[PDB]
RNA sequence: GCGUAAAGCGCACGCAGGCGGUUUGUUAAGUCAGAUGUGAAAUCCCCGGGCUCAACCUGGGAACUGCAUCUGAUACUGGCAAGCUUGAGUCUCGUAGAGGGGGGUAGAAUUCCAGGUGUAGCGGUGAAAUGCGUAGAGAUCUGGAGGAAUACCGGUGGCGAAGGCGGCCCCCUGGACGAAGACUGACGCUCAGGUGCGAAAGCGUGGGGAGCAAACAGGAUUAGAUACCCUGGUAGUCCACGCCGUAAACGAUGUCGACUUGGAGGUUGUGCCCUUGAGGCGUGGCUUCCGGAGCUAACGCGUUAAGUCGACCGCCUGGGGAG
RNA sequence: CUCCU
C-alpha cells in the first residue's frame, strides 16, 4: 500500500552511494570473479585482485560482506565500481585520526624515494610521500636495515592530490591543478598513480588531484610498436609513472614508464658488460647474418655471421649452430646508445 | 533610443497617469516621437536598411493603431492627429 | 513488497516511453519500478499458468542475459518443462519444421555415441561428433524432448530476446515476460514489470513461475 | 499535387481581397422551415392505355436541382451596441550577440624603394623549360612607403527577413530574449497588384591599386592542347556615389496558429533549496544530432514534421522545341 | 604521431 511507498523511503535510509555499508555478501566465488549483492540493480563482476591481501592468496569465502561502491549506474548491464577503494576511505579515516589524533601511529617502512620522499605502504597498499617526511632529521633510512620497521610520523600531504610523506624510525621525536603547476615538475619526478583508460594508444594514468597523464605506447616497457598496453600493464593499478614532461598551455602532462626495466638493460650491458663475460644465451631467430641469442631479460640483437667459427665468410648460421639452443655467447662490446651489444662465438677452442 | 525621461513625460503628457502606458493614443504619441526622432538619424547615414526596417516596421504599427482609433473613436482620432501633426 | 529478491527498478534514461504506468524518477538519475503494482499483474500471470499449465501444456523457458543462464535450467528441470537458454536459435518455434530434424540429429546422435561408434572410426571423427554434441546440446537440449509446439513462453528479458516474442507473435502462443524499464511491452501479454539482470530476481520470479507449474499439475 | 518525380516567389513590408478569439443583448441579411405565384408544351423518370409486339403515340403524376414575395426559427455566419483577456501591443529592469551606418587605430605578413653584409645561383615542376641573377640576384639586417585582409579566440557557436555579418575602440541606431507587475482591449493572420531590401560577376563617374587574378604573352604537356601545370600579367577584386535585380538566392521544404511518445548535446536568461562543493530540482527562448508512432513511391521526415488540422497566398499538369 | 572516460 503505502506500506510500499514507506518501504521505499526506509530502503533509501538504510543505504548510501558510496562504498561504505558493508552489505554486499559473497554469495558466488570463481578465479578470476568475485561477486556480490549490496542491495543495488544487480550483481558486481567483482576482480579477484581486489580481494587477496598482500602475499596473493584469498581471504574471503561465501557470505562474507564489503562494500564496494557507487555513483555509477549501467554501462549496459550490471553495478558498481569496485570496493577495495572502499578501503581507500577507511585508510583515509585512519590517517585524518593521525591528524585528528594530532598523530596517527601504525608501522611505516620506507625504504626509498621515487620522487624524493620515502615510499611509505601502510598494510596492503602503499604509498608515496614527499623526500622529507621519511626521516624526522637528515638520518637517511640507507644506513638502517633494509625496509625497516618504525611506523610513519606524517611530514607532509597534499590533502587533494593524494600524496602523504611519513616519519620513519625516532620514536622519541613527537583554476585549481593548473595554476600552481610546478610541484611534480622538475625533470622527472616520480609519481604513483592508477590507470583509468586505455585507449589502444595509450593507459591514462592520472591520479594527482584533477590532471591528466599518458604514458602513450612509446614507452610502457622496452618494446615499441608491438605491445598494446591492455596486455602489457594491467586495468585500475597504481604504477611507476613520472612526469617527463609538463606543458603549460595545451594542459597536457605527459608522464612515462620505461623508466624501470630500462636499469635492467643498462645493467646487462654493465653487470656482463664488465670486459668480456661469457653468456649462457639461446637463439631465437638466425636472419642469414646471425643468430640473435636474446636469454637474460630482453637484450636483444647479438652475434654477428663473422664470428661463429674460425671461418669468416662461407658459414651461414642455420649450417653451423642451430635453432633455439643455449651456447656459449660472451659479450665483447656493450654500446650505451642505440642499444646494441654485440655479443660473439669464436671466443673458444679451436685455434 | 527615446529615454526614459522621454518616454515617462509622453505617457504622462498624452495617458491618464504614469500607470496607463499601454493605451492607444499613448503608443501612437511613443512612435511618433520614435519616428521624428529618427528623421535626424536616416537624415545621414542613408544606408542603414537593417535599422530602416524597424522604422518602416513601427511606421506601419502606428498606421494599424491609427486605424484601430479611427475605427472606434473619431473624435479621439482627431484629437489625437491634430494633438500630434500628421496625416502628410 | 520487495519480498526476498531486490527488483526494485532500472537502468537510467533509456527507458521506453511505453512504460510510463511503471517509473519512480530517483535521486541517482535511475528508475524505480512501481512494485505496488508489479504484483497484481505478476499475479494475473500465475493465475494463467495454473490454468494453461492444468491444461497439461508446455511452457518454454527464455532467458540468456550471461546470469540468469543457469537459474532456468535449474529453476525449470525442477518441474516437467522446457528451456532455451544459452543461444535462441532464429526461428525454432516458427521454422520448427525445419528444427525438427535437427532434434533428431541431437538425440539421434547420442543415441549412436553413449554405446554405438563413438570410438569406432577416428579419434578425430569422436573430436568432430562429440563437438557437435556438445555444440547441439547447449542450444537444443531443453527443447529435445517438447516434441511440439509450446503452449506458452516465459520470456526474462523482451530487450534481449524480443526476437522471440516476435517469433512467438506470427503464430499464436500467449508469450508474457518480465520486462525491463528499457524493454518493450507490445507483444508481451503479460506484462510483469520487473527486474531481469538480477539473480535474486531470476531466482525470484522464475521460482514463483516453478511453483506455480509443479503445484499447479493436480 | 508542390524535399528529391513538373511544381514554394530570393526575402520581407503592405492597400484592395479572403479569414477571424470570447460573453451578453438586438437584428434576421446569409441559413433553415412552410405557403403562394411562377419555372410553357414537347423531352427525361414512374404507373397505366392504344397500335398483333416493339420502336411510336398518349392519360395522370413526379420532376423542372431555380427565382420572387409573405410568415415564422435564431444554433451558426454576418451587421449594430456594450463588454472580457488568453491572441496582439505598450511601459519599468536587465541579458547576450561577426545586426547595420559613419569615424579612428593596432600587430603580423606580402610587395616595392633606399642603404649595409655577401656571392653563384634563385625560382618552379610529376620531370622540365620560359623567367630573374655577376649590371650583384636569392638570403640576412636597418629604415620608409602603400594597399588589403583581420591568425589564435572559433565553437554542425552567435546575430540578422533574406542576401549576409569575424582585429580593437568611439559615435548614431534596429531587433530578439527573460523575471515581476501594470496598461490597451481583438487593435489579429495572410496578401494578387505595389513598394523596399537583395551574394558574386558586370556597367557608369571619380579615386585607389599591396597580394591575387579572367583576357593576353611565353614555357611545357599532348598525336593535337586556344586547357589543367609553370613563369609573368591587364580589367576586376578595394572606397564613395548610381545602376543591374539574377544565383545549386537551397532546408531544393511559403507564412501564421493549434495539438501529438522520448534521448543526447550546444547556447542564452531565470526561480527555489544545504551558494554551504564546478551542487540538486524546475522553468522560458534559439539551435544540433539520433530515433518513436504516424506519414511517404522509397530515400527519409519525425514536437524546429515531410504526423493531425485550420486561414491566406504563390506555383504544376508528358519530354524536346523553351524559359 | 599522444589527451580519453
Amino acid at each position: 500500500e503505502s506500506f510500499a511507498q514507506l518501504f521505499e523511503e526506509s530502503l533509501k535510509e538504510i543505504e548510501t552511494r558510496p562504498g561504505s555499508i558493508v552489505r554486499g555478501v559473497v554469495v558466488a566465488i570463481d578465479k578470476d570473479v568475485v561477486l556480490v549483492d549490496a542491495g543495488l540493480k544487480s550483481e558486481s563482476a567483482i576482480p579477484a585482485e581486489q580481494f587477496k591481501n598482500a602475499q596473493g592468496e584469498l581471504e574471503i569465502q561465501v557470505g562474507d560482506e564489503v562494500d564496494v561502491a557507487l555513483d555509477a549506474v549501467e554501462d549496459g548491464f550490471g553495478e558498481t565500481l569496485l570496493s577495495r577503494e572502499k578501503a581507500k576511505r577507511h585508510e583515509a579515516w585512519i590517517t585524518l585520526e593521525k591528524a585528528y589524533e594530532d598523530a596517527e601511529t601504525v608501522t611505516g617502512v620506507i625504504n626509498g624515494k621515487v620522487k624524493g620522499g620515502f615510499t611509505v605502504e601502510l598494510n596492503g597498499i602503499r604509498a608515496f610521500l614527499p623526500g622529507s617526511l621519511v626521516d624526522v632529521r637528515p638520518v637517511r633510512d640507507t644506513l638502517h636495515l633494509e625496509g625497516k620497521e618504525l611506523e610513519f610520523k606524517v611530514i607532509k600531504l597534499d590533502q587533494k592530490r593524494n600524496n602523504v610523506v611519513v616519519s620513519r624510525r625516532a620514536v622519541i621525536e613527537s583554476e585549481d591543478p593548473w595554476v600552481a603547476i610546478a610541484k611534480r615538475y622538475p625533470e622527472g619526478t616520480k609519481l604513483t598513480g592508477r590507470v583509468t583508460n586505455l585507449t589502444d594508444y595509450g593507459c591514462f594514468v592520472e591520479i594527482e588531484e584533477g590532471v591528466e597523464g599518458l604514458v602513450h605506447v612509446s614507452e610502457m616497457d622496452w618494446t615499441n610498436k608491438n605491445i598494446h598496453p591492455s596486455k602489457v600493464v594491467n586495468v585500475g593499478d597504481v604504477v611507476e609513472v613520472m612526469v617527463l614532461d609538463i606543458d603549460e598551455e595545451r594542459r597536457r602532462i605527459s608522464l612515462g614508464l620505461k623508466q624501470c626495466k630500462a636499469n635492467p638493460w643498462q645493467q646487462f650491458a654493465e653487470t656482463h658488460n664488465k670486459g668480456d663475460r661469457v653468456e649462457g644465451k639461446i637463439k631465437s631467430i638466425t636472419d642469414f647474418g646471425i643468430f640473435i641469442g636474446l636469454d637474460g631479460g630482453i637484450d636483444g640483437l647479438v652475434h654477428l655471421s663473422d664470428i661463429s667459427w674460425n671461418v669468416a665468410g662461407e658459414e651461414a648460421v642455420r649450417e653451423y649452430k642451430k635453432g633455439d639452443e643455449i651456447a656459449a655467447v660472451v659479450l665483447q662490446v656493450d654500446a650505451e646508445r642505440e642499444r646494441i651489444s654485440l655479443g660473439v662465438k669464436q671466443l673458444a677452442e679451436d685455434p | 533610443s527615446l529615454s526614459t525621461e522621454a518616454t515617462a513625460k509622453i505617457v504622462s503628457e498624452f495617458g491618464r497617469d504614469a500607470n496607463d502606458t499601454g493605451s492607444t493614443e499613448v503608443q501612437v504619441a511613443l512612435l511618433t516621437a520614435q519616428i521624428n526622432h529618427l528623421q535626424g538619424h536616416f537624415a545621414e547615414h542613408k544606408k542603414d536598411h537593417h535599422s530602416r526596417r524597424g522604422l518602416l516596421r513601427m511606421v506601419s504599427q502606428r498606421r494599424k493603431l491609427l486605424d484601430y482609433l479611427k475605427r472606434k473613436d473619431v473624435a479621439r482620432y482627431t484629437q489625437l492627429i491634430e494633438r500630434l501633426g500628421l496625416r502628410r | 513488497m520487495l519480498k526476498a529478491g531486490v527488483h526494485f527498478g532500472h537502468q537510467t534514461r533509456y527507458w521506453n516511453p511505453k512504460m510510463k504506468p511503471f517509473i519512480f524518477g530517483a535521486r541517482n538519475k535511475v528508475h524505480i519500478i512501481n512494485l505496488e503494482k508489479t504484483v497484481p499483474m505478476f499475479n494475473e500471470a500465475l493465475a494463467e499458468l495454473n490454468k494453461i499449465a492444468s491444461r497439461k501444456g508446455k511452457i518454454l523457458f527464455v532467458g540468456t542475459k550471461r546470469a540468469a543462464s543457469e537459474a532456468v535450467k535449474d529453476a525449470a528441470l525442477s518441474c516437467d518443462q522446457f528451456f532455451v537458454n544459452h543461444r535462441w536459435l532464429g526461428g525454432m518455434l516458427t521454422n520448427w519444421k525445419t528444427v525438427r530434424q535437427s532434434i533428431k540429429r541431437l538425440k539421434d546422435l547420442e543415441t549412436q555415441s553413449q554405446d554405438g561408434t563413438f570410438d569406432k572410426l577416428t579419434k578425430k571423427e569422436a573430436l568432430m561428433r562429440t563437438r557437435e554434441l556438445e555444440k547441439l546440446e547447449n542450444s537444443l537440449g531443453g527443447i529435445k524432448d517438447m516434441g511440439g509446439l509450446p503452449d506458452a513462453l516465459f520470456v526474462i528479458d523482451a530487450d534481449h530476446e524480443h526476437i522471440a516474442i516476435k517469433e512467438a507473435n506470427n503464430l499464436g502462443i500467449p508469450v508474457f515476460a518480465i520486462v525491463d524499464t528499457n524493454s518493450d511491452p507490445d507483444g508481451v501479454d503479460f506484462v510483469i514489470p520487473g527486474n531481469d539482470d538480477a539473480i535474486r530476481a531470476v531466482t525470484l520470479y522464475l521460482g514463483a513461475v516453478a511453483a506455480t507449474v509443479r503445484e499447479g499439475r493436480s
